[PDB]
């Protein structure tokens, strides 16, 4: 076996920029990786399965290049519902010009290129070396929730479940 | 032979009269004593010092390396083992085994050569070769000295193995099967852990296409790397190698095209005026310095002053920024040109190849494909500028993969198996023509060139140039051609001086104007050649830094932002 | 030519046998040999920390001893058979034909080496790029990712032959035994796989991790041989 | 056996018994000659809880229980 992008990222994270340009042969394989964490290959008489335990983080531009406020959101993606359903925390970072928001981002970026520090002075972020250890240590835990919040979830789910029926139409 | 000892003594006298080499060895020994990692047994000897002390020994090394360098090797090894006590018994018997290698530096004179200038008259001599590394092989150790032990006797006997591929002089063929019995007939024991090994690798240095003559087949040389310098350069590196250009095998003398296998036993690897400085700095003090360097960009081509200005700024380039977080920031500027033909599109594109210190001119393979993986056209562009014509002819794979090179300035191999990251610190300039034969100004460039906005907008400056049917343009554009029926070398020195000796930095005063103009651009709702995003803010920083390169100042001033903003609006309006 | 290398195996073998018998957990390794004698254990896992502790105990008492810990790391191939000889000398035709045990070593723990003020090299995780030819014959630790795993293959070490003319067993066509050598007629050698020495063998390729690779290069690979149980 | 596979040797009246694509149960001897592990095939084959089954056979919720048992992690979908 010669490991590709997904197989190498086993027990890791795979970033896929420009995801909207992916072909059907690319995205169809993504479904099995997203859903099953495995890759099944049946070629030249070989029938094997590969471990594909990966976290998929995809960032892509809108289908029509950009977003205008008059445009509906679903028209700005080339992806069907099945892929969007397999994603979680599906973000949509629209850019809207604003004299009070572009000013902050411009000031943030211009300080990054001016000095070797983040613009914030009251907060110092954790260095990556310490971040890696804490994340690794945190990853070792296996929390289990209580039955009280277990009943809470089924109420909040129904709350969110019923709303989308009105929202979609 | 007795003369061998005299030649050894000359190197001992050479070391005595130049304390710098031996005190450096003592400093190395002290460093090794403090760690008792261990530094290798190699020092560098300047040829100029050897020439000034003993020309014959210096000339002897160059002309007869097999008869002059081993005397130097023995002299250095003897001095190293005798300058101090080497007190540790067990460690001395192993660590001091390694002979002390030599390396050469300085002016080579007639022997300063290239793979093409190198000829058979220079064979069996020491030469310095400058070229480009094409490919390398796996590092493997060379057996030097073995140690034998008989169980019935309890004493050690050692055997050496030498061959012409590492030995300067052609010794009697040593290699054979490993022995099994000693002189007494007792069965010997193979002590793997007490044998001495030296790593070995062969590289292929080639004459650069930058200097190769037209219509002639290439010249290349095989270089052997040993011991510590066995891995010093990667494929594509511009390297300077000093070694013994030596032959191997036989040219069919025993048992037709077969020639003697000439190659270089490399022993040293170095990867690659005042009056000019007094001229570059002096001429920059006039008030109109920037316009002078914009005119000298293909002066026979009329008009297109702003694109010439943009090309010059691209040549100067910005400053890639790195942080303690490990971040890398874009510092290169990319330009794309669009419109109807017959407007000197390829003429200026050709001119860039004739001006930059390093440039690659190709056409729409771009990335590394598969195994060592071949270096693509964009891969070979590191630290250079890329000139691509027929930019519309890019395939689907090229169009989707160029995104990383355009912005991140990195090339990432993610093919089946090997994964690696390759530097792509290159500025990209390209030109394109409308598919439908003629350009339509009533429609946006995305609707004409058919390249997606996600690709067109990645270029910092997008120029749409169209020859109007106006007679006044036709008069000047024809008269300038008919009229054909500060120097360029100085300009190229100016670019060489500016890109290396000055690194401008930002200042809040420039930020006061740069942020203000970007805020205005985001606020201005008028139609423009590209929708304003944060990329323009980075472009302004690069353009202002690029102008500071021209002014030869470590800081940034108001005029640097004023020019950067003005030109950016020109490419947008 | 010959040179007097200051490596006296006679002193070391005395130290190895002394360490085997005297070093308490009764003795740790003698108890292991008792387990091995009753076939309870197949692999003898020599701990270099145990030898280092033994040297420390010897040093603090003022008793003279050699630096056996460093010697084992430097020439680990030779000491593999020496420890077997000491073990065979104290366990409760060539001996290898009947040895049912396999010998292995585990490196010094960095906590113990730092505690005893020594620069351990055995346990240092090394990438295949850092593995030069100078470290040939040394005991080293390689850190990387496995890419290929060869299946289990038998591996012969000593081929055993039988001669019908004299009945002797020859261990490696015509019998070279003393009876046949003196006699004018010599028996034909026939291979016997039952008495031959066989071992389980596999080969695995290790490859560098991503952070170990300098920019612009390719992740090299190294070959690992696995033997025994 | 699995995608591994090893070579087998067949002798005498055991020929004309196996063709490509068939499934076989093998009883044989494991050999090795220089390493070349192979099987001296000695035979070739090509083709209390009974009351506990009856106790489930005659029950009334048989179909529902079997259907439910297949996917305990999946609700309903009878
Ligand atoms: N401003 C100009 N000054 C001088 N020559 C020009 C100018 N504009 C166009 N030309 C001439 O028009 C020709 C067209 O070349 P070019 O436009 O680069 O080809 P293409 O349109 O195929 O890219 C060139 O040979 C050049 O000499
Ligand atoms: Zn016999």
């Amino acid at each position: 076996l010669e490991g590709g992008a997904l197989v190498l990222a086993d027990n890791g994270i795979c970033c896929i920029d420009e995801f909207d340009k992916m072909d059907e042969s690319d995205r169809t394989a993504i479904h099995e990786v997203m859903e099953q964490q495995t890759i099944s290959i049946s070629k030249a008489g070989i029938n094997t399965t590969l471990n594909a335990r990966t976290s998929i983080l995809a960032a892509a531009n809108p289908l029509y290049g950009r977003y205008n406020p008059r445009l509906s959101p679903l028209d700005n993606i080339n992806l069907p519902a099945a892929l969007l359903s397999r994603f979680d925390i599906l973000f949509l970072m629209l850019d809207i010009p604003s004299r009070d928001d572009d000013e902050k981002l411009a000031e943030h970026v211009t300080y990054v290129h001016m000095h070797n520090k983040q613009p914030d002075l009251d907060f110092t972020p954790v260095e990556p070396s310490k971040m890696r250890e804490y994340i690794a240590y945190a990853k070792t835990k296996r929390p289990v929730m209580s039955e009280a919040v277990n009943d809470y979830v089924v109420q909040a789910y129904i709350r969110l479940r019923q709303d989308s029926k009105r929202e979609m139409d | 032979d007795a003369v061998f000892g005299d030649r050894v003594r000359r190197f001992q006298e050479f070391l005595d009269t130049f304390t710098s080499y031996r005190d450096s060895v003592r400093s190395i020994q002290v460093y090794n004593s403090n760690n008792a990692n261990i530094l290798p047994h190699r020092i560098i000897i300047s040829l100029d010092d050897l020439r000034e002390f003993d020309r014959s020994f210096w000339s002897g090394i160059l002309v007869e390396p097999a008869y002059f360098i081993p005397p130097a090797e023995k002299a250095l090894t003897d001095l190293a083992d005798s300058m101090d006590d080497v007190p540790h018994p067990n460690a001395s018997a192993v660590s001091s085994r390694h002979p002390w290698k030599l390396s050469f530096k300085g002016s080579f004179g007639a022997h300063a050569l290239s793979p093409r200038t190198l000829t058979a008259q220079h064979l069996n001599k020491l030469v310095s070769v400058e070229g480009i590394v094409t490919k390398t092989s796996l590092v493997r150790p060379k057996l030097i000295r073995s140690v034998h032990y008989a169980a019935k006797t309890g004493r050690f006997h050692y055997r050496d193995y030498t061959d012409a591929t590492t030995t300067l002089t052609t010794r009697i063929p040593t290699p054979a099967i490993y022995p099994t019995e000693d002189t007494e007939g007792n069965k010997l024991t193979t002590e793997y852990g007490y044998s001495t090994f030296i790593d070995h690798q062969r590289i292929t240095v080639q004459e650069m296409p930058e200097m190769a003559p037209a219509g002639q087949l290439p010249r290349s040389i095989d270089v052997i790397l040993d011991d510590d310098l066995v891995d010093k350069t990667k494929p594509g590196d511009r390297v300077n190698v000093v070694g013994v250009f030596k032959s191997l095998g036989a040219g069919g003398m025993n048992q037709t095209l077969i020639g003697f296998k000439t190659l270089i036993l490399g022993n040293t690897v170095y990867p690659l005026t005042d009056f000019d400085i007094r001229n570059i700095n002096k001429l920059s003090k006039k008030k109109d310095i920037f316009d002078i360097l914009s005119q000298s960009l293909a002066p026979s081509i009329y008009g297109h002053d702003h694109i010439k200005k943009a090309i010059l700024l691209m040549l100067m380039g910005g400053v890639e920024k790195n942080l303690e977080n490990g971040s890398h920031l874009r510092g290169d500027i990319n330009i794309l040109m669009v419109g109807d033909p017959s407007t000197a599109k390829s003429q200026l594109l050709r001119f860039v190849l004739n001006t930059a210190s390093l440039a690659i001119a190709t056409t729409g393979g771009l990335t590394a494909a598969v195994t060592r993986l071949e270096a693509g056209a964009m891969v070979l562009a590191d630290r250079g500028v890329v000139c691509i014509d027929e930019f519309d002819k890019m395939t689907d794979v090229d169009r989707v993969a160029i995104h990383e090179v355009m912005e991140q300035q990195t090339v990432t191999i993610a093919k089946a198996g090997i994964h690696t990251t390759l530097n792509a610190r290159c500025s990209v300039i390209a030109a394109a023509n409308p598919v439908f034969g003629q350009y339509d100004v009533n429609r946006d460039p995305h609707q004409n060139i058919a390249l997606p906005d996600s690709l067109l907008s990645r270029f910092d400056l997008l120029f749409v140039v169209t020859d109007d049917i106006n007679e006044i343009r036709d008069r000047s554009i024809s008269e300038h051609v008919l009229r054909t029926h500060v120097t360029i070398p100085f300009l190229r020195k100016y670019v060489q001086y500016a890109k290396e000796r000055v690194i401008p930095q930002l200042t809040q005063e420039a930020i006061n104007v740069i942020v203000k103009n970007y805020t205005d651009l985001r606020n201005d709702d008028n139609t423009k050649k590209s929708p304003i995003t944060a990329r323009t803010l980075e472009t302004l920083i690069r353009l202002a830094t690029a102008h500071a390169k021209v002014r030869l100042s470590k800081t940034v001033n108001k005029v640097d932002a004023k020019v950067a903003a003005n030109l950016l609006r020109f490419a947008l309006l | 030519p010959s040179i007097q290398l200051p490596v006296d195996y006679n002193n070391l073998f005395n130290e190895i046998t002394d360490f085997l018998v005297t070093f308490k957990q009764g003795p740790k390794y003698m108890a292991m040999l008792q387990k091995v004698a009753n076939r309870e254990l197949n692999s003898v896992i020599i701990d270099l920390d145990d030898i280092l502790q033994y040297q420390n105990e010897k040093f603090l008492q003022g008793t003279q001893a050699d630096d056996l810990v460093s010697a084992i790391q430097q020439n680990a191939n030779h000491f593999t058979e020496l420890f077997c000889r000491a073990i065979d000398n104290n366990m409760p035709f060539p001996p290898n034909l009947t040895r049912r045990y396999f010998l292995y070593f585990k490196p010094l723990s960095q906590n113990c080496a730092r505690r005893y003020r020594k620069k351990a090299i055995s346990s240092k995780p090394l990438s295949v790029r850092q593995i030069k030819g100078d470290f040939l014959g040394q005991l080293i630790t390689v850190r990387g990712i496995i890419t290929r795993v060869s299946d289990v293959k038998p591996a012969v070490e000593v081929i055993a032959y039988t001669c019908d003319q004299c009945g002797y067993e020859v261990f490696q066509s015509e019998c070279t035994s003393e009876e046949c050598s003196q006699n004018q007629t010599k028996g034909q050698l026939f291979m016997s796989t039952r008495a031959s020495k066989f071992s389980a063998f596999q080969e695995c390729k290790i490859q560098e991790l991503s952070q170990q690779v300098p920019v612009g290069h390719i992740p090299r690979s190294l070959n690992i041989h696995v033997n025994g149980t | 056996e699995t995608p591994h596979s090893i070579s087998l040797c067949v002798y005498d009246e055991l020929v004309d018994s196996c063709r490509a694509g068939d499934r076989i149960e093998v009883t044989g001897t494991f050999r090795s000659i220089p390493y070349k592990t192979y099987v001296d095939v000695v035979h070739v084959k090509k083709v209390q809880d009974l009351a506990k089954i009856r106790e489930v056979a005659a029950r009334e919720d048989l179909y529902s229980l079997l259907a439910r048992s297949i996917a305990p992690s999946i609700y309903e979908l009878e």
